[PDB]
RNA sequence: CCAUGAUAAGGAUUAUAAAUUGAAAGUGUUAAUAUCAUAAUCAAAAUUUAUUAUUUAUAUUAAAUAUGUAUGUGUAGAUAAAAUAAGA
């Protein structure tokens, strides 16, 4: 078969600091140029609503660092789990040429953003109460809804 | 005898009351949109004609859709072209009728589609059909295969001619007796890849295996929710309830009506003595293939979720090596692919969700890409198909020019009975041979041993094994099976491509432990794997410790070594068709079991003899 | 015992049909 | 829970040997017996001794000594593997090695006319029936 | 210290014979010959360990390069979990 | 017989490695014996098993002798070779019990179990009022009234 | 096995000198074997 | 040259005149032996 | 691992049986004793040097025994190449199945050398009659075995080549370091 | 809302030979869980709610209301158990 490139992952956290992004924005275009499909993703951010600036400042710089590199890549759809906020940006390789650099806009960030909050509030709020053992389990649940600590 | 009373039933000038479509009862539901399905295609979730016909109703208002399906008479029953070898043999007619069966259910139970099942000439029941049901637009997928295109294109100027068919002689007649102008559209959807985007035009594309693999690197696949879509929405279109079966029906306490069809069986389809096609082995795999649409898919998730990946390739390796034959983990998807029961559109969407899901691993992109390879050499197989036409059918292959070492075919028909029985001595071939028989599939490696043993290893014909293969594996495809009977037999000899591999090199290098071949002859259990693959070699006493007597039980091999004419008699050289043999005391009547003019020999409707067909039965009659 | 193994092993080779009662006999008295 | 079509290992074969190899259980019981007493005595008041002469040629054939397996010779056994207990793959593994040892090629079972078995008599002639043929 | 060849052998005509002057496409083995008499030891013990006298008749059910696979295995897992 | 619904099969190994419970019951191997005397034939092949299974439970209590003092290279060999010399007498003492029975089946017009074969009258195995409305093994639909493999009088 | 041991018993309480063939053949020796107790775990 | 007297006809350190599997036991002791 | 019939008495394990016939056949011992010395009673009464010399019709055949691999050609005394080298990667036994480990072991070497031989002796005898050298009816071929590598292969490499010693002989049995 | 106890899993080895019918089962810890001595806002009658070891083909509902849906050649992967009046 043809050699499929390695589909890398860079991680993130919320509070790396500025030198610490910046080094591995460089090192995401770097292995843009490769041609590696590159995954970032924020492991450790507490809240989905404080989790969201520094991934889109994040995204400035990895935008930044593919210009002065020639690394033209289309970022994806930002995806946020629970407990991480991921997307995909794919270089040009292959059946898809990309010859710019794309990054969505604050607009979809913002509407991604209170989507990813809805998504989390409304599942914290009423899952939880159902997704687990009655007896023990939904009653500790119910403890920590009224301490507020349920999040 | 069923044929002709087929015939007699339905291609009649007079079309009796008992065997008509009834009419609908709303003036609306007069005119409906018919679809064709074949074997290419028993599928309702990505077939791009159904697709489009529902499309084509929806666009035309509350037009009914309405579903046809007419075997192929000819293809269960009738002889092959040489050696007189059965063409669907009863194991893949039983597949092919139970795929029909789960296809008409699917339609009437779950999309409320009315199936019509006809039995005879594909080319007179669709057009007449096509007439009585007043249908406007008939939607089919393009067959491009010989006794396949031709009848697909006689269909089609049938539809569009307008023209009715009698069958007491081969008669047409025009539409002006029916006791609109009706279009044929013909979609193309067997390859991956559909045609119109392939990289490089067919007439230009360069003969390469590794050409059209770095082709469909850049090439794109259609998805399928467009499809699924149209799909989804024929339901909201008004369906004709008369044309569904009842309780009574499903249940099976009384047959279908005469105008709907009757699913035919074994004896009217034309196969006689069934207890001579009863292989009485020891069945080593512990897979089976449930036919079907859903039963497909469960598979594929199943094979996905079971870590059967790494049947492409080992973890971590980045290079192909020895498969196993024995495993359990590979993907038996041949059959559900080649009957059109799956679609590789559909498979390939879900190796990429699960290459996807699971792209956290640093390996799994690899595999996905050997499983596309594999696909798109499929398609490759395709394409050279439709390129050579019907010269790939022809002696000494369709490339001539590179047969310069090849012999004249000498053809022996005890040679071939003992080939296509597995009475060999090599111990890899027979076990390939016992799975392709008795499952009705067999792995690649398997198929490139059989095919090259047959073709240079014995010196026989290379269509007497191709079409032997045909009659067995369930996952016949006509252009990629003879594609490698031919490029395996190095009558196609394209250069940058797999080399033709020895039997004993593929012995050597998929099975050197022997794992398959004591699990599918576990009577050699006992010899070490430095005997193994050449059992002949043991002496006296080391034959009587491993329990392994050559003549009694694994006779000798069909090539014997230099000399072996006087160090050998009769006694050690044991006969298997003989007329004292057990190959004779079979049938119930007694004519022989499986292998050479088997048709000639079992089968109840015999259409044109050959006259080589004729000098092999008296040949076989006087030996 | 080197003769009677070597006695012992050259029955074993030699006659597979029969084995040497006296040779197996003779070695565990010598050994 | 899932449904298969996969012919199981107990198919049984009709054509090899005239029991069915890996047969069926059955279960002869005391009536069975005075059932064929009866039989059997009807049979030899009436005169007709095929039947016992088929009997008999049947015991010739399979009731013979087997023969002594030279060292070495032994059943194939099952590996011991790390993979808890394959309880299942042992179990298939010796009902294919008993369905392929089917009763026609036992080795070790002299059967045939080449053999000669100092035992029973050859023919049907030789027994008490042709007192009167074998006189003087 | 042909026809003449099939009439003189009706046995070989369901099988093939090997040309001994040149090597055919599918080679085929000859049976080897092993020593009747041994002249002292170490001989016989050698052809009983050749004949497969002292092999275990456990079948192989997974093959030797299977431990080679798992160890490569948790070699790459290893590395990418560092 | 009285035994009509339907059987499973098992290897030889796994009846004959069941001892004086079911292959060497007296009470059955007395039967046995009563079959083959009663159809006038020796019973050597059943007499060879009965002093097999006799010598084999008298000295099951008794513990093996050291392994250690025996020859692995000559002791084992000849012990296995023994044990597969007794298994093989006992497969066929149990073939010929089976074989035996199909022919006194045949014989006195006794209808066997399901998917049981008997040579000269059924030679496919006879099935009758079976779960499955189709043959196992041959998917051959079965009639309401069976089939009649004997003649109706007596 | 339980008749043979009274049986046995029986002969060496009537013939003193039965004692001794019996006793060597192991007719008066006792086997506590005894078969499990109910549980319900198994 | 691989023929007659060859390259490695002078540099063979062992030769034995003729079974030669004892012969090879027997070699590759004594090479066990040295090394 | 506990003992199974702990719970049964020796004397039980096994029981002894038939005492009553050991008063007899010592009876009968003494008997037949007393008879026999009655019997013995009355009979009484009554370059050059160790260096071998090759021929011309013999051929050298070179084994290779590697680490991983293990290789079998021949030669002719002119100096020709009869058949190409055979190796465990040609044969297709390197490619799995059985691990690296086992690549160059004893059996793999002796059915490699096996595969070359059969294969070597119809182009042999094809190459003997190029020149009007007839093999003859009885095929005894001389070899000279030259034996390189110190591994488990080479033991399989000799046994083969000791094999089907009736078509070849050996003549010399050389090592090389 | 009491966090503290039990339990699960679960192993150890001397009995020569004669006599005798005799002279023969033992648990830490790691774990999970919980109803007890210890820290206030809420489970036990109105139960759907999914909780491992089940009756397969000659005859099948009468005493507290006591089961109408899985025939398909008995065909996967994993999991558990024993040398104990039985007969490796
Ligand atoms: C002599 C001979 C005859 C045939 C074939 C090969 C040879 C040498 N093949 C191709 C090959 O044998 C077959 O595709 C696979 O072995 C089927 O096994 P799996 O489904 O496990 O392949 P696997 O698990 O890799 O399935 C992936 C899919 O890729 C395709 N594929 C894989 N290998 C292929 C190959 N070598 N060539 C073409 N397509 C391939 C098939 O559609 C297959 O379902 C074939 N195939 C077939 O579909 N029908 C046939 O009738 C034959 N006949």
């Amino acid at each position: 078969r043809p050699p499929t490139k390695e589909g890398i992952e860079v991680p993130f956290r919320g509070g790396t600091h500025p030198h610490a992004v910046r080094f591995k924005s460089i090192g995401i275009a770097k292995h843009l140029l490769l041609g590696h499909v590159v995954r970032i993703n924020l492991t450790d951010f507490g809240t989905v609503r404080e989790g969201f600036p520094v991934f889109g400042s994040i995204l400035d710089e990895v935008a930044r660092q593919a210009l002065q590199l020639h690394a033209y890549h289309t970022a994806g759809v930002v995806r946020a789990n629970y407990n991480e906020v991921y997307c995909y940006l794919y270089p040009s390789t292959g059946r898809s040429p990309k010859s710019t650099v794309l990054h969505p806009t604050q607009e979809q960030l913002a509407t991604v953003r209170d989507r990813c909050l809805l998504e989390r509030e409304r599942e914290v709020y009423f899952d939880g109460l159902y997704d687990k053992k009655t007896p023990r389990e939904r009653l500790t649940y119910m403890r920590k809804l009224q301490d507020g600590t349920a999040w | 005898n069923y044929l002709s009373e087929q015939d007699a039933l339905y291609l009649s000038p007079t079309t009796p009351e008992e065997a008509r479509v009834p009419s609908a009862l709303c003036p609306q539901l007069s005119a409906c949109v018919m679809v064709v399905f074949a074997a290419n295609d028993m599928r309702v979730h990505d077939n791009y004609a159904l697709a489009l016909a529902a499309t084509r109703a929806e666009a035309a208002g509350g037009l009914p859709v309405i579903a046809v399906t007419v075997v192929d008479y000819r293809m269960f029953a009738q002889p092959s072209a040489v050696g007189g070898f059965f063409r669907q043999s009863p194991m893949r007619a039983r597949f092919f009728l139970e795929t029909l069966a789960a296809l008409r259910y699917k339609l009437e139970r779950e999309l409320r589609i009315p199936l019509l099942v006809r039995c005879g000439r594909p080319e007179d029941h669709i057009p007449r059909l096509v007439v009585e049901c007043g249908a406007i637009d008939v939607f089919l997928t393009t067959q491009y295969a010989p006794h396949e295109k031709e009848v697909h294109n006689d269909i089609v100027e049938a539809i569009n001619q307008r023209r009715w068919v009698s069958r007491d002689p081969t008669a047409g007649y025009k539409a002006i007796e029916h006791d609109a102008a009706p279009v044929a559209h013909s979609v193309w959807q067997t390859t991956l890849v559909h045609i119109d985007d392939l990289p490089v035009p067919v007439a230009s594309m360069v003969e390469g295996e590794r050409w059209y693999h770095d082709d469909v690197t850049t090439a794109n696949i259609r998805p399928t929710a467009a499809f699924d879509r149209c799909i989804n929405r024929l339901s909201d279109l008004p369906a004709r309830g008369d044309l569904l079966p009842t309780t009574g029906e499903l249940s099976g306490l009384e047959p279908p009506p005469l105008y709907r069809g009757r699913a035919p069986t074994l004896v009217e389809l034309g196969y006689g003595s069934p207890e001579a096609f009863i292989e009485e082995e020891v069945i080593a795999t512990q897979s089976s293939h449930p036919p079907g649409e859903d039963a497909a898919i469960e598979r594929v998730l199943d094979w996905l979720m079971d870590g059967g990946m790494t049947s492409m390739l080992r973890y971590g390796r980045d290079r192909r090596t020895n498969t196993k034959m024995y495993s359990q983990r590979l993907s038996r998807l041949s059959p559900y692919l080649s009957c059109g029961a799956l679609s590789p559109r559909r498979f390939y969407e879900e190796l990429r969700r699960f290459t996807s899901e699971h792209l956290r691993d640093n390996f799994v992109q690899q595999q996905y890409r050997e499983a596309l390879l594999r696909l798109s050499r499929r398609d490759y197989w395709h394409w050279m198909g439709l390129r050579y036409g019907p010269l790939l059918f022809y002696e000494y292959g369709p490339r001539p020019e590179h047969t310069d070492d090849i012999a004249d075919w000498r053809h022996d028909p005890k040679i071939v009975q003992k080939w296509c029985a597995g009475l060999t001595g090599i111990p890899f071939a027979d076990a390939a041979m016992r799975e392709l028989t008795l499952t009705g599939f067999v792995a690649d490696e398997g198929r490139q041993g059989l095919i090259w043993l047959l073709s240079r290893g014995y010196g026989q014909d290379w269509r007497l094994g191709a079409e032997w293969l045909e009659r067995c594996s369930i996952d016949y495809d006509p252009f990629v099976c003879y594609g490698n009977c031919a490029y395996y037999s190095e009558l196609v000899r394209d250069d940058f491509g797999e080399t033709v591999r020895n039997i004993h090199w593929l012995a050597h290098h998929h099975d050197q432990t022997g794992i398959y071949v004591k699990k599918w002859l576990p009577q050699l259990s006992k010899i070490p794997p430095v005997y193994i693959h050449r059992p002949h070699v043991l002496t006296e006493r080391m034959q009587a410790m491993h329990g392994v007597q050559l003549g009694k039980n694994y006779p000798y091999p069909l090539k014997l070594w230099d000399g072996a004419q006087y160090t050998l008699s009769s006694e050690h050289l044991t006969t298997y068709f003989s007329e004292g043999s057990q190959w004779h005391r079979k049938a119930k009547n007694g004519a022989g079991g499986s292998g050479y003019a088997e048709a000639l020999r079992h089968g109840t409707v015999i259409l044109e003899p050959h006259q080589l067909q004729s000098s092999a039965f008296g040949e076989l009659e006087h030996g | 015992c080197q003769s009677e193994t070597m006695a012992l092993r050259l029955c074993m080779a030699k006659a597979g049909k029969e084995t040497c009662e006296r040779e197996s006999r003779a070695l565990d008295s010598c050994l | 829970n899932k449904m298969r079509s996969k012919p199981s290992d107990n198919v049984a074969w009709y054509d090899k040997g005239p029991v069915e190899w890996l047969p069926r259980p059955v279960r002869l019981t005391y009536d069975h017996l005075d059932q064929l007493q009866q039989w059997t005595m009807r049979a030899t008041l009436d005169g007709r001794t095929e039947e016992f002469n088929r009997i008999r040629d049947l015991h010739r054939e399979w009731s013979q000594h087997p023969l002594m397996p030279v060292l070495g010779d032994v059943e194939p056994k099952f590996p011991l593997n790390l993979f808890k207990q394959n309880h299942r793959a042992k179990k298939r593994f010796l009902v294919r090695w008993h369905k392929a040892n089917t009763p026609a090629n036992w080795l070790w079972m002299p059967r045939g006319p080449t053999v000669v078995t100092p035992l029973h008599r050859t023919n049907p002639t030789q027994y008490p029936e042709n007192w009167k043929q074998m006189v003087q | 210290v042909r026809h003449l060849y099939r009439q003189t052998n009706p046995h070989m005509d369901e099988y093939l014979a090997s040309s001994n002057s040149r090597v055919d496409t599918l080679p085929v083995e000859r049976p080897l010959s092993h020593a009747v008499t041994f002249n002292s030891d170490a001989e016989a013990e050698d052809q009983l360990k050749w004949e497969g006298f002292y092999a275990e008749p456990y079948v192989d059910q997974a093959p030797t390069s299977d431990i080679d696979d798992m160890a490569h295995t948790f070699m790459l897992t290893n590395r990418w979990h560092r | 017989n009285t035994f009509l619904t339907s059987s499973v099969a098992t290897p030889p190994i796994s009846v004959i490695r069941t001892g004086p419970k079911w292959w060497a019951h007296p009470e059955r191997m007395v039967r046995q014996k009563l079959m083959y005397f009663t159809l006038g034939v020796d019973q050597l092949p059943l007499r060879r098993t009965a002093v097999i299974q006799r010598d084999l439970q008298r000295f099951h209590m008794c513990k093996p002798p050291p392994r250690v003092g025996d020859s692995t290279g000559y002791k084992r060999s000849r012990a296995a070779q023994l044990n597969t010399w007794y298994r093989r007498i006992q497969y066929q003492e149990y073939h010929m019990q089976h074989l035996f029975t199909r022919h006194v089946w045949g014989l006195l017009r006794v209808y066997p179990g399901n998917t049981t074969k008997i040579q000269g009258k059924a030679d496919d195995g006879y099935v009758g009022y079976d779960s499955v409305p189709f043959h196992r093994y041959n998917r051959a639909p079965l009639p309401f009234p069976a089939r009649e493999l004997y003649e109706r009088r007596k | 096995f339980a008749l043979r041991m009274a049986v046995a018993n029986a002969l060496v309480k009537l013939i003193p000198l039965t004692r001794i063939p019996l006793k060597k053949s192991g007719l008066l020796s006792v086997d506590r074997r005894r078969e499990r107790g109910q549980f319900p775990g198994y | 040259a691989h023929g007659g007297i060859s390259h490695f006809y002078g540099r063979t350190p062992m030769v034995e005149e003729v079974p030669i599997t004892l012969v090879d036991r027997r070699i590759m002791h004594y090479v066990h032996h040295s090394r | 691992f506990p003992d199974k019939y702990r719970r049964v008495p020796m004397l039980l394990k096994p029981q002894q049986g038939g005492q009553q016939y050991f008063n007899h056949f010592l009876i009968r011992s003494t008997n037949d004793r007393l008879t026999q010395q009655d019997v013995d009673n009355a009979s009484g009464q009554a370059m050059w040097g160790e260096m071998p010399r090759y021929t011309s019709d013999m051929v050298f055949l070179y084994l290779v025994s590697r680490r991983r691999n293990t290789y079998a050609v021949a030669y002719t005394y002119e100096g020709k190449r009869i058949l190409n080298t055979y190796t465990a990667g040609n044969r297709g036994l390197k490619g799995g199945d059985r691990g690296f480990r086992s690549e160059g072991s004893t059996d793999n070497g002796h059915q490699v050398t096996s595969m070359y031989l059969n294969d070597l002796l119809p182009k042999l005898r094809e190459m003997r009659a190029s020149e009007g050298r007839p093999m003859g009816r009885g095929e005894k071929v001389e070899l000279v075995v030259r034996v390189m590598g110190f591994y488990n292969g080479r033991q399989g490499a000799v046994r083969a080549v000791q094999d089907r010693a009736n078509e070849f002989h050996v003549r010399y049995f050389e090592d090389i370091t």
